[PDB]
């Protein structure tokens, strides 16, 4: 779940952006 | 005989007609579908650009010769299992988009067997919320 | 739940990633390959444009619901059987190109099962002569 | 061989062109 742990991380950071 | 250009023609034809199918499919979209598709291009390009380094490090774990096809999918789909947020979908799609960009000498089928079936189903789940997240 | 956009997302994703693979593949071509591919686009577009009516009448014979997949191929490949000239190849490719353009709601696989294997092999035969015909 | 008969026809006409 290492790749998954980063996709959400990017998800969170982009969620705040938009 | 002169055969040293036979493989070049094969490769270029497959690329050519595949690009023509894509154009045929885009042409049969209504303007709403086109505006959504345009938003998907630009969103993923933004994410791929601003997370260029982050994706490269994720791409390396997925690139090595050990992994089976399901093993790639199960890694990508893991984010979507517990986290069904549309942004997580968009990041997942952008990562899939980046992998496709780097596998331009591998078979197109090899890339599509990662995305299609299970993974695209989980993104399309609650598509309305995904489209609304993207369209604003 | 709100599911009425699930199929739209499915369709747009498949289109999106397919277009991204194509871009990844074009990027890994050298300039010579790009210049050849560019010539194939423009040649087929010229033929499709100047033989717009002629192709439509040929497309109608191939479009009806009776034909099997091999039956479409055997019709297209018949020109290439006796006539192996590069122009006949280019016309054949342009016709295949036109069919792909009109099947933007059918499966991409349905179009590729017409071109790939046998038909693309017969075009790639003596590819050097084909490339030289195209590049001047 | 009706489709084939026209592909060569277009082939001939384009052969002369280029």
């Amino acid at each position: 779940i290492w790749i998954a742990q980063e996709l959400r991380r990017i998800g969170d950071e982009f969620n705040a952006y938009y | 005989a002169a055969i040293e250009f036979d493989e070049i023609v094969k490769k270029l034809l497959n690329i050519y007609i595949n690009d023509i199918c894509t154009t045929g499919e885009k042409r049969l979209l209504n303007n709403y579908e086109k505006s959504i598709l345009d938003r998907i291009y630009k969103s993923c390009e933004y994410i791929k650009k601003n997370y260029e380094l982050d994706f490269n490090s994720m791409y390396n774990q997925i690139n090595i010769n050990d992994i089976t096809t399901s093993d790639i999918k199960s890694k990508i789909i893991e984010a979507l299992l517990i986290d069904s947020r549309p942004s997580v979908k968009l990041a997942t799609l952008s990562f899939i988009s980046l992998i496709a960009e780097k596998w331009g000498e591998k078979n197109r089928a090899k890339i599509m067997e990662i995305l299609s079936n299970e993974i695209v189903e989980k993104i399309s789940n609650n598509g309305k919320d995904f489209i609304d997240f993207i369209d604003r």
